[PDB]
């Protein structure tokens, strides 16, 4: 099913921020399972580029969404 | 589940009074007032941009066409009182409250992290904002009647 | 249409910051705690919507993990 | 943008020695090992249930029918080495190797964080898992009989 646009909002925030967080993890933490880590963030990049299109395709259809390069912003 | 006549439970609405720019303190336990009246069951419509804080997701969101459809999104209640631990009240919404009438309310999901059934106030049928933002202060009016009927038992 | 993966990972990523954020707003004192309680509520329902989504992958492809797996407290 | 018989552009494939049942430092700079072959583009077809650990999302998924279809995933490669920093190295497919008749290479985006182009192996009409890994064999060959080749001039 087509999620609502605010899904898609929302998930492309997440992904984002959880990729910064366990981006800033791999490089200054020295996590246990570090080269498990760095694919999974090749994994979530990949969604992250699926629900970009997927945000590129509502914008054309509702009108007051924000542009998705303010979604994934560093705060 | 929707309803479209009646409501069939008593729902509750988190007030924030500093989204409002009157004192909504008096509808937290109003007499009849019917009058203008302040916009509590409103949802967003936008995200405000303030730089640096990420963007709040809009409650609900109108296609091309400036038409907002039924089933995306719309405002939020629940089934009991104080879910929003940080909120200023709940304005009530009683059992047996009349439904404006190109209105309906959704039973979506039990939220566990909340421990309460949310529900979605919505269109309908598709409307500009001016139609929906006017059944849903008439929605208010009809709550606060509700109250006073509720009241004389 | 999103593919399955994508769909994991957003209900992953949706479930993973609402549990550090949930915990924060009960934990800290975040500088706006009142506008964090309301962006939840709006991440619930995001969850809700990515949840009935997966639930029609499942029937659609082979080798997904469930639902419950997913959004399991590590 | 999908190439269909022969790539443009030299991909890189990051190896976790780890991952594989078997020596394969061989195919870090590999002599004439197209003559049994190590399954260095294949992609995971599942997440194992690792309790503690969350799942992993799968590189490719079938249909119900057991078939998998293009546009569903697969083997991720890039266009420069060591984007990977944690892997023992890289397996080259180098420009102009010729793709396995029922496979396609995927120009997908340019990742920023990684700062390399992404490029995703799959299917180019839906096949069994066997098939598909037959095919994916068939191109680490083609890879390595390209390697000679070049350095032949």
């Amino acid at each position: 099913m087509n999620l609502k646009p605010q899904t898609l909002m929302v998930a492309i925030q997440c992904v984002a921020a959880r990729t910064r967080e366990l981006d800033a993890q791999l490089q200054n933490d020295d996590p246990q399972n570090a080269a498990e880590l760095e694919q999974l963030l090749v994994g979530y990049d990949l969604a992250a580029d699926d629900l970009k299109n997927a945000y590129e395709q509502a914008l054309g259809q509702y009108s007051g969404l924000p542009p998705y390069d303010r979604l994934i912003e560093e705060p | 589940s929707y309803d479209y006549e009646k409501t069939s439970l008593t729902l509750y609405r988190a007030v924030f009074k500093a989204n409002y720019d009157g004192d909504v303190g008096r509808y937290l336990h109003p007499d009849k007032e019917l009058a203008e009246v302040a916009p509590l069951l409103h949802p967003t419509f936008d995200s405000p941009n303030t730089p640096g804080v990420p963007a709040r997701a809009p409650d609900i969101v109108a296609g091309r066409d400036g038409l907002y459809a039924p089933d995306t999104g719309g405002t939020s209640v629940f089934d009991r009182a104080g879910v929003l631990r940080r909120a200023d009240g709940d304005f009530v919404i009683p059992d047996g409250t009349d439904i404006p009438p190109d209105l309906k309310v959704k039973q979506d999901s039990y939220n566990k992290r909340l421990q309460a059934t949310h529900y979605t106030i919505m269109p309908a049928k598709p409307m500009y904002r001016e139609v929906l933002m006017g059944q849903l202060d008439n929605f208010v009016r009809n709550a606060i009647r509700r109250q006073w009927e509720k009241a004389r038992g």
